[PDB]
């Protein structure tokens, strides 16, 4: 695979590279914390808000991909399902919304901050923080729209075959739809303490 | 897609409060022209 | 100030709280959707057996939660006003790839056993006990790595 | 080139402004391409409902829009000595636009070619599909927003 | 509240195998309701989305 | 105390900018190189026996 | 996992699909189809089900079980070639490969009926539709199977499994038949294993798998007992007309090629235990139809699998047949066997 | 949705008016809001013509809600003017409660004093202003989520 | 070298004209390629349409003509001492024109291939198809202009 | 921060608590996994074997209990000034202790799944298996055995 | 830290032993899969071969303790002073045993798995499987006389 | 740590030392392996011939008996204080032999496993298999060769 070979030039690159550095006595120069104290905090922040926002989206997009078309090809024959299994599609969308609401909350910290207190503890800090909240608000997000989704299509299929088994598997989603409230959750607890850059 | 985003405020956020549904439609026994 | 408490300490920690709560969902969501798709494909058949059919979405739940108090855990000793080691910031990234990947081999164990004994034990009935001691094997797994980050929090923060 | 002004911030909102368009234009073409093959296979018997299985193909080209909106605000706040700062949120703003229309897209995509494909066989569908597929186009608007919103604080308190 | 929502209603059924089914039911609907007043509260600012868009 | 002179940490900001667009790119490219016509419903049938 | 990509062109197709499914005649369903006391009283009947109108262009003294079966099968095969009509890639090429096997069994109808001087319009109708390619009509002109390969079935899709049936005399018969159909089923069921294995994903690789397999088990039970009563028959040659891809493969094939008398078929398949009670009593067509009914049944346990196509198709044939079983014991009034019908959903 | 339960509320008479509000404050805009108004009142004028001739199914489902959209119009003209919205323009009816300080030079960033509060709608003082979209978003958001 | 202006700025400006074109070119190819193979499916059996099904290979080569008209754009602007702010927007203008009249083409071929070949069966399908094109051949326009507006910027206002 | 005590070497040590962990859960999941897919697959036949087929998610959980015992050991003799051989040492064990885990787990796995489908037909067969399964277990024993002494070496004779 | 002995030292020496008992038991564990996997297949018509066919489960299982030698001798070898070239010999001791005991494990488990197959048919080819078997096994064992040769220069007439 | 004789010399001589014996067992592991297979399923038939088609286990064995000759000279070889130019030459003797019998090894698996298959029905191939097997195992020995070539230049004249 083209691909796969990419990826093993790649790993075998950097540990040449690496052990070329260490053994000429500068293992010290692939210094990671010297790029995450130089890097701008601001690229880490934006980088967080917009991932968050779009990779719950994604999940809210690949879900509603999955339970829609499970659906339509469910309602051809039972169209009653059509708006009873619409929650299903509710559960995939609200992760998206929950990405937004995030990106808003979390903009809110994206202040300007001035040059000699850009790369600050508290500013370093609030970049990491805000960079790693919109990654696990969009990652959780993701994950659980597709697995709402999957689940979604079962259950769209269930209630073509029967009525009754619907509202057992809606459960399951319920389940499901949690998955991407707990990261919304752990991410407002990760930019908790997070500050406006300053 | 605002008449759209209207009717799923209705449906799920209106009528998932107060509406049960599964009810059975009225169809009463009328004679209505049948096209061929 | 402090060489042992460096600004990018706190990467390290948010790092380690994605990482648990990422990969425990992850897990939960590969447990929930794959004991689901067990649970409606019965369903056309045993929907009598569905509602028992439930503890594997439980359990892969149970997953998101060791997820998410390590996270927790994790995210209540990283503070913008605190002095962060790059210790306790390695011992945060680990504590999210220990709950994180046990959770995920455990939700992936449970979505496995789960789907394949719903959709088996509809012909045989007794099979199902044995599902809840699998089901439970599998879910040990996630909270060994629990355990662990809970280990590796009590010493990054002392 | 000023500590907080590099020469090379403008390289992040001009990418900004391509990201938005590019990638909200990947998921309108998906979208449009997968819409357009289900409404040829379904006119081929049904041409009566072509004019109304076309919403897909609106619904997508809605996302590109929303990329084309996104890339012109982002544009014109672009600037040879613009902050580092105003370049990462027209680049965050640009992403969140162009992804976000991207996932809108591939799902008005498939749900448009499914709800098109059954839609000439039960009509009361097309209801369904349209529902559906409104929900995969406000996932893209929500990044538009969120990228207006970063927009909003783009060049503004900036030094 | 959580607790009351959950429990008054099947107890009082209880009290007076279809209070399994009560109990289920109450529980599905008291846990979609608390998920649903976030989610529900969340989604009405699709109003707000839309007309800023 | 500079990260580097060739690998400065704008040029590092600007090239992982840029591998995360050619990955997601790389992505979307991939998914719509997926696109499959569906012929079937496209040729006409020439079955004596049905259709 | 399966869910995640299935749905991006096998979404829409695994929900109508397992539709189609829904409409399933049941046990009730069939025993009400029993009771009743006349062809009238079946399409009346079978009108409650998804069947629908579907005779409903049929007039009272047209209705016979033959042209009910015609009309059934018809809307199966319709049915069919829709959801091929919105497949794609490895799903049309699946659906492709379902095909196959009712063309090799057309090349076998049309040619046994070119040896045997019988008019090809009949020939031709008898043909199984799904099975049809351009080129079909016109295996009606040649006898050899040289002529027959090099100007019909080269750019036919089944010149891929004419790779070991130039061995046979020019001169072709019945017999000759029977053995080109099983080397063309042979070469075609290791083919579309191939094919699930490297190209159609998991858990539909697996489903396919097992149901190509039964498949194969059961052609070469078939062809075993089918020689038993042939005088003999070299065992190379009956290894070569044994699919290699069933459970038997290769141990109970080989001992089934190796087979001369029905206990030693028995022998052989005692070692399997998935065909223990096959050959002990009762109808081996019977135990095959209800194993294979078993098989798709739990083919639709597992969502997020193109193995429901093929699980659909060969359920509702069954249905067809069940059907027409039961028309025959209203048509004919041998109600004894009536309820010989085996049903699984 | 579903067929209400037997002398189940109704939610046909609630959503007579709050499917078309909702929509409006979705909408808010007087020019659209007019242009669909004149949309919905070719057809409910002309109710009696277009009801004896056949339609198409898209037509008629526009035709059959032509008093939804009748209302979905005159709502979103009402919420217009309380957004101040016009064809993307602000109308200045009533006295603004903002005053722009008395002197200033061009390209010099001006912000403006309280001195009273618009009668009806948004001001129109935050036209066009760099910060309008901050005060816009925060009431927007704050209005659905009371009205949710 | 200047700071604003140092000796690689010309390298991003050069990347662009090749990308408008090089990306441009690629869609309309992989569209032309696929519609020619539904025209030479269709007009065995229905030569009459084939002056009328060569529109999806028209729309596709104006997603080329829009990469030529950034190409010559961008190329004007080209600089041995242009800024590079200025070389970063004509990177992102080529970028937006190439990458969005890819996916034009995209959806043009295969939209194309689609509707010649149930055009052959449902005449009234033609219609449908070149409404469904004009979306696809939409995106492309969209890239071109967010690329227009990105060099009307390149070279103004810098130093 | 010393010569020999570097601030990154906490890092290696943690990443050792992680892979002793994150490997051997992986194993124990995989043979949990499998096993009990075989049986469910048997016992729908032979539900009186299940509770003695359930040894492979024993076996297999043992894999997950060697990389806690190592994840604990290893934490425990972790530090903020701990040595950077302190660190290879302990990295080096959880590498050991998880690689083998999951190697062990793969073939407990395997073998079990396989024992439990024959043993459905051949009871004489599960003696066979747990035997071919304590040697797939041992294999993790093994990588426990090096990752403990290792862990023997990792804080003594440590300046 | 010396010149001749880098703090990083250590490193190639924990790589090493990790190394040594991590690919010598994934080449153990996949030749017990496979010939517990055949084992399996075969025992249901012949279980009285059962304790006779573990020999390719027994074959794998000395690969592993061919690790075990090399990770227990590497690591008792191991030091926070030790030289470079030492930790240099003792990875590629541990990767000459791993490796090779991979490649053994490999060769064991395919050569048993079609021995064990064929053994049950014909009782005459056991011995020849045990002899593919052995040279299989070889391969392993000079590997881990390369690692324990390797190891006899590792700590010695080192500064 | 001289100019010519570095500290991470001896790591290019103990990656040679394990090349040519991990690359020599996985030839040999591969060529066992397949011809392995291929005496199981002629044997079943035609046990008679297993003792003389054991030829290709035996051919694949004497590859990794040219990279243990070569691992043991380049062992003897290595020191902590040893030229880079020696390391080179030892990394590159490794290598050669390693790749070869690689090489020699996957031919010899391939025509083995062809020439057992074939000799159980024609005889008289067997003795064609034999001058195919020559001819792969040729190719392994070229290696060893290239390698002891290099060794012969490895020490020498070195400073
Ligand atoms: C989706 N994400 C999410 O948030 O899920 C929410 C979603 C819902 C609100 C819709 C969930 N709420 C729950 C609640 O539990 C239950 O119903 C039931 C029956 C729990 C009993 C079970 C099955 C126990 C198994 O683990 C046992 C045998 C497994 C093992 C290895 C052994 C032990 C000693 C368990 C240790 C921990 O596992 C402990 C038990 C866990 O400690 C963290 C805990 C107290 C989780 C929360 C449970 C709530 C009450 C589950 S899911
Ligand atoms: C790679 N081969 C290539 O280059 O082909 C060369 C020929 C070579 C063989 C020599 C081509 N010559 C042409 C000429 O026009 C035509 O035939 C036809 C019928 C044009 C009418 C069409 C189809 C119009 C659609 O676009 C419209 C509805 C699409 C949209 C989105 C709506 C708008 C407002 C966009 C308009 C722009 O698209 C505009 C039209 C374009 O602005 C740059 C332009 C003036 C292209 C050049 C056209 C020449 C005259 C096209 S292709
Ligand atoms: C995935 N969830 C998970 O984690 O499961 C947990 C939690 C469960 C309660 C849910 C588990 N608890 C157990 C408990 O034991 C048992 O049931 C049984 C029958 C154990 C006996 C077995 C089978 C022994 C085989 O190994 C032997 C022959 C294999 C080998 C190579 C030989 C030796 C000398 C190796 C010995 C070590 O193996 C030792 C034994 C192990 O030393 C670390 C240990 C003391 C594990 C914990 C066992 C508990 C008591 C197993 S699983
Ligand atoms: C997969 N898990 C695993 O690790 O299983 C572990 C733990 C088990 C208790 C569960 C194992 N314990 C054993 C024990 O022995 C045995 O049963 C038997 C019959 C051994 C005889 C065999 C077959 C010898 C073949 O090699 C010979 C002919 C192959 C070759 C090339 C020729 C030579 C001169 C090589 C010799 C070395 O190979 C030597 C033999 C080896 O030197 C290190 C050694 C003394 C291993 C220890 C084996 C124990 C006693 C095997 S496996
Ligand atoms: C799995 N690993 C492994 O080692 O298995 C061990 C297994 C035991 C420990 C159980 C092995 N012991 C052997 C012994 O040989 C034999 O039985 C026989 C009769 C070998 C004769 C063969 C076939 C010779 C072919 O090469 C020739 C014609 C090919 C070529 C191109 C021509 C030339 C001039 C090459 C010569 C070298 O090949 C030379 C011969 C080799 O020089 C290094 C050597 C002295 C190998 C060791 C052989 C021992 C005695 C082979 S395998």
């Amino acid at each position: 695979s083209f691909s796969h070979f990419l990826y093993y030039l790649v790993l075998i690159v950097v540990i040449v590279y690496g052990l070329y550095k260490l053994f000429t006595g500068h293992g010290s120069d692939i210094n990671f914390g010297k790029f995450l104290l130089r890097t701008s905090p601001y690229m880490w922040a934006n980088l967080g808000i917009a991932l968050c926002v779009g990779l719950s989206v994604v999940g809210a997009a690949w879900g509603i991909f999955i339970t829609g078309s499970s659906m339509i090809g469910a309602g051809v024959r039972a169209p009653r399902i059509t708006t009873k299994n619409l929650i299903s599609i509710i559960f995939c969308e609200v992760v998206a919304i929950y990405g937004l609401i995030i990106a808003i909350v979390f903009s809110s910290k994206l202040t300007v901050a001035t040059a000699e207190n850009m790369y600050s503890k508290s500013n370093l800090y609030t970049g990491y923080s805000l960079f790693w909240a919109g990654i696990t608000v969009g990652a959780s997000n993701l994950i659980c729209g597709i697995a709402v989704g999957i689940t979604g299509a079962t259950a769209a299929i269930s209630d073509a075959a029967d009525s009754a088994l619907f509202v057992k598997i809606l459960v399951i989603e319920i389940f499901g739809s949690i998955l991407g409230l707990l990261g919304l959750i752990v991410g407002l607890l990760m930019a908790g303490k997070a500050s406006e850059f300053q | 897609s605002a008449m759209l985003h209207s009717l799923r405020l209705h449906w799920v956020e209106s009528m998932s409060k107060f509406f049960v549904g599964e009810g059975l439609p009225y169809e009463p026994f009328a004679f209505e022209y049948k096209d061929m | 100030s402090n060489i042992y408490a460096p600004l990018y300490a706190p990467f390290f920690g948010f790092a380690g709280c994605a990482a648990a709560m990422v990969l425990s969902c992850l897990g939960a969501a590969i447990g929930t959707a794959k004991s689901g798709i067990g649970i409606a494909g019965i369903g056309t058949f045993k929907p009598e057996l569905i509602m028992k059919s439930l503890i594997p979405v439980v359990m892969s739940g149970i997953l998101a939660i060791y997820g998410l108090v390590v996270a927790v855990l994790i995210a209540g000793n990283l503070s913008p006003t605190e002095d962060y080691t790059l210790f306790n910031g390695f011992m945060h990234l680990s504590c999210g790839l220990c709950v994180g990947f046990a959770c995920l081999s455990s939700g992936y164990a449970i979505g496995m056993v789960g789907d394949v004994g719903v959709r088996k034990y509809m012909h045989q009935p007794r099979l199902f006990v044995g599902i809840v001691l699998i089901l439970i094997f599998s879910e040990v797994l996630g909270l060994y790595g629990m355990i662990v980050a809970l280990i590796l929090n009590t010493r990054g923060s002392e | 080139m000023t500590e907080l002004c590099p020469v090379y911030a403008p390289f992040f909102g001009a990418i900004g402004c391509a990201s938005a368009i590019i990638f909200t234009s990947l998921g309108a073409a998906y979208g449009t391409a997968k819409s357009g093959v289900g409404i040829c296979a379904t006119c081929v018997l049904r041409p009566d409902l072509l004019f109304k299985n076309i919403v897909p193909v609106i619904m997508a080209g809605i996302i590109a829009i929303y990329g084309l909106v996104v890339s012109v605000l982002v544009c014109y706040s672009l600037g040879q000595k613009q902050a580092l700062y105003t370049g990462f949120i027209q680049l965050g703003a640009g992403l969140s636009v162009g992804l976000s229309g991207l996932a809108a897209g591939f799902a008005i995509g498939i749900v448009g070619d499914a709800g098109v494909r059954g839609s000439s066989q039960q009509p009361r569908l097309f209801v369904g599909m349209i529902l559906i597929l409104i929900f995969a186009e406000v996932l893209g608007l929500y990044g538009l927003i969120v990228a207006l919103l970063l927009n909003s604080r783009a060049t503004q308190d900036v030094v | 509240c959580i607790p009351w929502l959950l429990l008054v209603k099947p107890l009082h059924f209880k009290f007076t195998e279809d209070f399994g089914d009560i109990m289920i039911h109450q529980v599905i609907h008291t846990i979609e309701f608390c998920l649903n007043c976030v989610s529900h509260t969340a989604s009405y600012l699709r109003l707000w989305a839309l007309s800023l868009a | 105390d500079i990260l580097s002179s060739i690998w400065t940490e704008g040029l590092l900001m600007c090239l992982i900018v840029s591998a995360l667009l050619l990955f997601i790119l790389i992505v979307a490219l991939s998914w719509i190189s997926n696109l499959d016509i569906t012929y079937g419903a496209l040729e006409k049938s020439t079955n004596p026996i049905k259709k | 996992m399966e869910g995640v990509y299935f749905n991006i062109d096998n979404g829409f197709i695994e929900g109508v699909v397992r539709g189609y499914r829904n409409g399933l005649l049941s046990n009730n369903q069939y025993i009400n189809l029993t009771q009743c006391d006349t062809l009238e009283d079946l399409k009346l009947q079978l009108s409650s089900t998804d069947y629908g109108n579907f005779l409903s262009s049929v007039s009272s003294e047209s209705l016979t079980t033959s042209l009910i079966q015609e009309y059934a099968s018809s809307k199966l095969y319709h049915e069919f070639n829709y959801i091929r009509d919105q497949s794609s890639g490895s799903t049309r090429k699946f659906m492709d490969y379902i095909t196959y096997g009712y063309m090799i069994d057309n090349v076998a109808l049309m040619i046994t009926g070119t040896i045997h001087d019988r008019d090809k319009g009949e020939i031709l109708q008898r043909c199984h539709p799904l099975g049809w390619f351009d080129t079909l009509p016109t295996l009606s002109v040649a006898t050899d199977l040289e002529s027959l390969y090099e100007t019909v079935l080269v750019d036919t899709p089944l010149a891929p499994y004419f790779k070991n049936c130039f061995d046979t005399a020019e001169e072709l018969d019945d017999m000759n038949i029977e053995i080109i159909r099983n080397k063309l089923y042979k070469a075609y069921l290791e083919d579309f294993y191939n094919f699930v294995t490297e190209e159609i994903p998991e858990p539909a690789k697996e489903c396919m798998q097992t149901l190509l397999g039964f498949e194969a088990d059961r052609r070469s039970i078939n062809i075993a007992l089918n020689s038993l009563q042939s005088s003999d028959i070299d065992p190379d040659l009956k290894s070569d007309l044994l699919p290699n891809i069933g459970k038997l493969y290769p141990l109970a094939t080989f001992h089934l090629a190796q087979a001369q008398d029905f206990e030693g078929v028995r022998a052989a398949l005692a070692n399997v235990y998935e065909y223990r009670g096959f050959l002990e009593t009762g109808n081996l067509e019977d135990h095959f139809y209800q194993l294979e009914m078993e098989l798709c049944r739990d083919a639709f346990t597992q969502q997020f699998a193109i193995s429901t196509v093929w699980a659909w198709m060969k359920s509702k044939e069954q249905e067809v047949r069940n059907i027409t079983w039961i028309a025959e014991c209203i048509a004919q009034n041998q109600r004894e066997r009536i309820n010989n019908y085996i049903s699984v959903y | 949705y579903g067929i209400a339960q037997y002398r189940e509320i109704n939610a046909g008479l609630p959503t007579i008016v709050t499917f078309p509000f909702m929509f409006a404050i979705m909408f808010g805009d007087m020019g659209h809001g007019f242009l669909m108004t004149l949309a919905a009142l070719s057809l409910v004028l002309n109710e009696k013509k277009i009801n004896k001739m056949k339609r198409g199914e898209i037509f008629d489902m526009a035709f059959t809600g032509r008093y939804i959209i009748l209302l979905m119009g005159v709502f979103s003209m009402y919420t217009g003017f309380l957004y101040n919205d016009i064809f993307s323009k602000t109308m200045t009816i009533f006295k603004s409660g903002w005053k722009w300080p008395d002197h200033w030079k061009k390209g010099e960033s001006i912000t403006a004093t309280s001195v009273g509060t618009y009668p009806i709608g948004l001001d129109w003082a935050w036209h066009g202003t760099e910060n309008a979209l901050l005060f816009s978003n925060s009431y927007k958001m704050k209005l659905s989520i009371l009205m949710g």
